[PDB]
């Protein structure tokens, strides 16, 4: 049994292309092994060691 | 190296952007052949 | 498509062997498709879950199931370098010469990734070294592109 | 005589909506008087007085 | 639609009187439409360019030209508070009761913006105070919403 | 107050984002009635 196939009407090339880059990135994640995800997510957890702040003076 | 910082107002807005940051950063790890299969698939559905 | 179907896709992806067995016992669809058309067997092959692959291959699940991109579990075990999984898929009747939408065979994708042992296994099961993708490229042509000299010479010896 | 009417095919609600917010913002600018634009643009020129920089230490 | 057409839209928008006269002399389309369907006359009304409005009103340009939203030059002179332009559009035969797509009359839009003198002029030319937009709202109803008490009482006195 | 800073790689990328920053910041200055006419127009074209 398949996921439901919906359609999204998009006014214009530019919005379409943008939504396509987005959809593509969300869907093709499915092809990644968890070893790859977990590597990514540990990379990301380690970015938190050094947190973002707005600097002053 | 090529890391970029941004700032967003609104928790819902941050969540969407974190979802897409994830999916866009992971795209580099998708073997090119499977990307090519995928884009072939989209063109066929036209 | 179904609730148990999605849980089984996710249990297969995440290597939850007991969950897989329990979902299947409770009647989860073994042909459940994710958003790219992958079955639990595809996802077990991607994620390297040999036990889950062996379990699913004792069901009606099609070993040659194609996702929306024409990838078979053997394409994805091949590209991600899961030698044991490649071996059991081939034993379970995986088509060694299955084509995806851009004309990649499992051999193209093992060539692409530089997985030498897997190229060897695919040749051993009768991989066609003279198969051309959409772009007119052999396994050989791709080993060359991706600087896989070991695999380049194995492929030339077989053609 | 009218501007050419092109159509942009967009896969999905989400990309469509995004491209619609964009198109809308680009088109509806036409309704603004230059006094309003010029006010905006002087506001923007004055933001340059204090330039953005990445802070350190 | 045409090169001179776009230049005339832009000259009218930016208040380039001599450019307008010269583009028109060289045969620029006075019915040129921008991307929202506005004519040079619309854009001259938006941007407050009285001289350019007077010039364009000596041509075949339709004083009651509708953009893709159903706005007439009188709608836009009204909303942006260009009293002189409102006056000459009305003299040149502007329909005082023209409806845009959501049923706004120039009176709704003068009410919305709190332009008192312009509400007065629109009433003087027979603006219909009992006209309802898509959402069932009079000029009055909108003066109320937008805290325009002066205009609220002028409108109630006329209904 | 609610000003937000971001960082972008690539001159072409910066130019697109400045074009949209402009058009999105100016949107607040468009009288609501004309916005409503516009959105009416888009719905009619469906």
């Amino acid at each position: 049994s398949d996921d439901e196939l919906l359609y999204l009407p998009v006014r214009g090339r530019e919005t379409y292309e943008m939504l396509l880059k987005i959809k593509e990135s969300l869907e093709l994640m499915q092809y990644l092994p968890q070893h790859t995800i977990e590597t990514y997510r540990q990379q990301q957890q380690q970015q938190h060691q050094h947190l973002l702040q707005k600097q002053t003076s | 190296e090529d890391t970029y910082y941004l700032q967003v107002r609104g928790r819902e807005n941050f969540e969407i952007l974190m979802k897409l940051k994830e999916s866009l950063e992971l795209m580099e790890l998708v073997p090119q052949p499977l990307v090519d299969s995928y884009r072939q698939q989209q063109q066929l559905l036209q | 498509g179904s609730d148990l179907g999605k849980k089984l896709l996710e249990a297969a992806q995440t290597g939850q062997d007991d969950e897989v067995r329990i979902l299947m016992a409770n009647g989860a669809d073994v042909n459940a498709m994710d958003m790219v058309g992958m079955t639990p067997l595809h996802l077990a092959a991607v994620n390297g879950h040999l036990e889950i692959v062996e379990v699913l291959l004792k069901t009606s699940a099609d070993v040659n199931a194609q996702d929306y991109q024409g990838e078979t579990p053997l394409h994805l075990a091949a590209i991600w370098g899961h030698l044991e999984i490649v071996e059991v898929l081939l034993k379970a009747g995986a088509d060694v010469n299955a084509n995806d939408l851009v004309g990649h065979t499992p051999l193209h994708l093992a060539a692409w990734s530089g997985h030498l042992e897997i190229v060897e296994v695919l040749l051993k099961h009768g991989a066609d070294v003279n198969a051309q993708d959409k772009f007119g490229k052999t396994a050989f042509d791709i080993s060359i592109d991706n600087g896989n000299e070991d695999i380049a010479e194995v492929l030339q010896k077989a053609a």
